[PDB]
């Protein structure tokens, strides 16, 4: 099988810059390469066929070139909606094979998160479990720390984080941190607090509530 | 309007078989071949096979023995079946159509079918409100907890509310069950006027839940 | 990087 090597592994650029994806084939394949874009939760989207030929409905800023073993996909001016993974495909040689992909990330100005804290609903407490949720909304860059404290006791190992992919409009991230306790432990304490550290904040920001109100 | 719609996601036991239906529209199966591609953590995008216009099939070498593709032209359906699934066969499976009847330039894709190979049981989720308690902007959401397998879809107000919606990736809990939250920011002055409902669908368990989220 | 079937994105 033909081995397609895509470089680099991750591409980080700023809006408006030109950007080039590379696809190198293990042997000459002429111009029999196709490019695909995959957005978050999407199916692959055909961008370029046969190294350079255009595809109906694809913005003109996408273009391709190359022949033999070295191929290039270009975006002459990347937009925030181009945030995606990009794959090449060869079909000069059965069976058709795909490269491993290049992830395109977009830089932008630092944006501090907006922090919200959610107590567990009375409905969940009937099931004997308490989920406390801390939301960090629309921030950049991705790195962030969430520190949980229950009655000033530092929580460790009993929380989980989930981070969205870069937003297609403003290029920010959002983060959820879920602290999971048992109902018995939750009813034994009053002050629940998440402290958020981020580059866009001059000081750590703490959102807290008292069980009850 | 060429479209490919696949059957829903589901759980398959180890060593059991997988079945997926691809219903096409905007073209006839007698004029175009339908390809099958999967996308896994182990091997990324992987071409599996194809059933051509006349009914012939080609299978990629490592699937010659456990792959089978059929179709019904009149009903515009293509049937994908793979035997002896193992854990690393967990992937998203697509049907695809090329630009021409003979080529491999995949211009049209199905929406994908997440197939999970696991011995576990299917379990529908519980949905709990993230009730709003800064700067006129209130945040609220839904906690979709304790389901298996992936995926679950969340919309807001039956698709009418999309602005400011974040649906976080599912995370695996120690129980072997998934959990996620879906949030949205709204004007706080609309909490007493507008209703906010998250529409949760866990197709693997046929669980459909609408959760109204209110200030507590 | 590795494909993540939850988000259909490469996770590195
Ligand atoms: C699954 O495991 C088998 C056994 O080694 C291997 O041959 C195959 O390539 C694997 N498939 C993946 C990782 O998608």
């Amino acid at each position: 099988d033909i081995l397609l090597t895509q470089s680099p592994v991750i591409l980080s650029v700023s809006p408006g810059e030109r950007v080039s994806f590379s696809c190198r084939a293990s042997q000459s394949i002429g111009t029999n390469i196709h490019w695909y874009q995959q957005r978050t939760n999407g199916s692959p989207r055909l961008l370029i066929k046969y190294a350079s030929e255009s595809i109906s409905g694809i913005p003109s800023r996408f273009s391709g070139s190359g022949s033999g073993t070295d191929f290039t996909l270009s975006i002459n001016s990347v937009e925030s909606e181009d945030i995606a993974d990009y794959y090449c495909q060869q079909n000069n040689n059965w069976p058709t094979t795909f490269g491993a992909g290049t992830k395109l990330e977009l830089k932008r100005t630092v944006a501090a998160p907006s922090v919200f804290i959610f107590p567990p609903s009375d409905e969940q407490l009937k099931s004997g479990t308490a989920s406390v949720v801390c939301l960090l909304n629309n921030f950049y860059p991705r790195e962030a720390k969430v520190q949980w404290k229950v009655d000033n006791a530092l929580q460790s190992g009993n929380s989980q984080e989930s981070v969205t992919e870069q937003d297609s409009k403003d290029s920010t991230y959002s983060l959820s941190s879920t602290l999971t306790l048992s109902k018995a432990d939750y009813e034994k304490h009053k002050v629940y607090a998440c402290e958020v550290t981020h580059q866009g904040l001059s000081s750590p920001v703490t959102k807290s509530f008292n069980r009850g109100a | 309007q060429v479209q490919l719609k696949q059957s829903g996601p589901g759980l398959v036991q180890p060593s059991q078989s997988l079945s997926i239906t691809c219903t096409v529209s905007g073209f006839s199966l007698t004029n175009y071949g339908v390809h099958w591609v999967r996308q896994s953590p182990g091997k990324g995008l992987e071409w599996l096979g194809v059933i051509w216009s006349g009914g012939n099939t080609d299978y990629n070498t490592p699937f010659t023995s456990r792959l089978s593709i059929n179709k019904d032209n009149s009903k515009s359906q293509v049937f994908f079946k793979m035997n002896s699934l193992q854990s690393n066969d967990t992937a998203i499976y697509y049907c695809a159509r090329a630009l021409t009847y003979y080529d491999y330039e995949f211009a049209y894709w199905g929406q994908g079918t997440l197939v999970t190979v696991s011995a576990a049981s299917t379990k529908g989720p519980s949905v709990f409100p993230l009730a709003p308690s800064s700067g006129g902007t209130a945040a609220l959401g839904c906690l979709v907890k304790d389901y298996f397998p992936e995926p679950v879809t969340v919309s807001w107000n039956s698709g009418a509310l999309t602005s400011g919606v974040h649906t976080f990736p599912a995370v695996l809990q120690s129980s072997g069950l998934y959990s996620l939250s879906s949030v949205v920011t709204v004007p706080s002055s609309s909490l007493g006027t507008q209703t906010y409902i998250c529409n949760v669908n866990h197709k693997p368990s046929n669980t459909k839940v609408d959760k109204r989220v209110e200030p507590k | 990087c590795q494909f993540d079937y939850s988000t259909r994105r490469l996770k590195c």
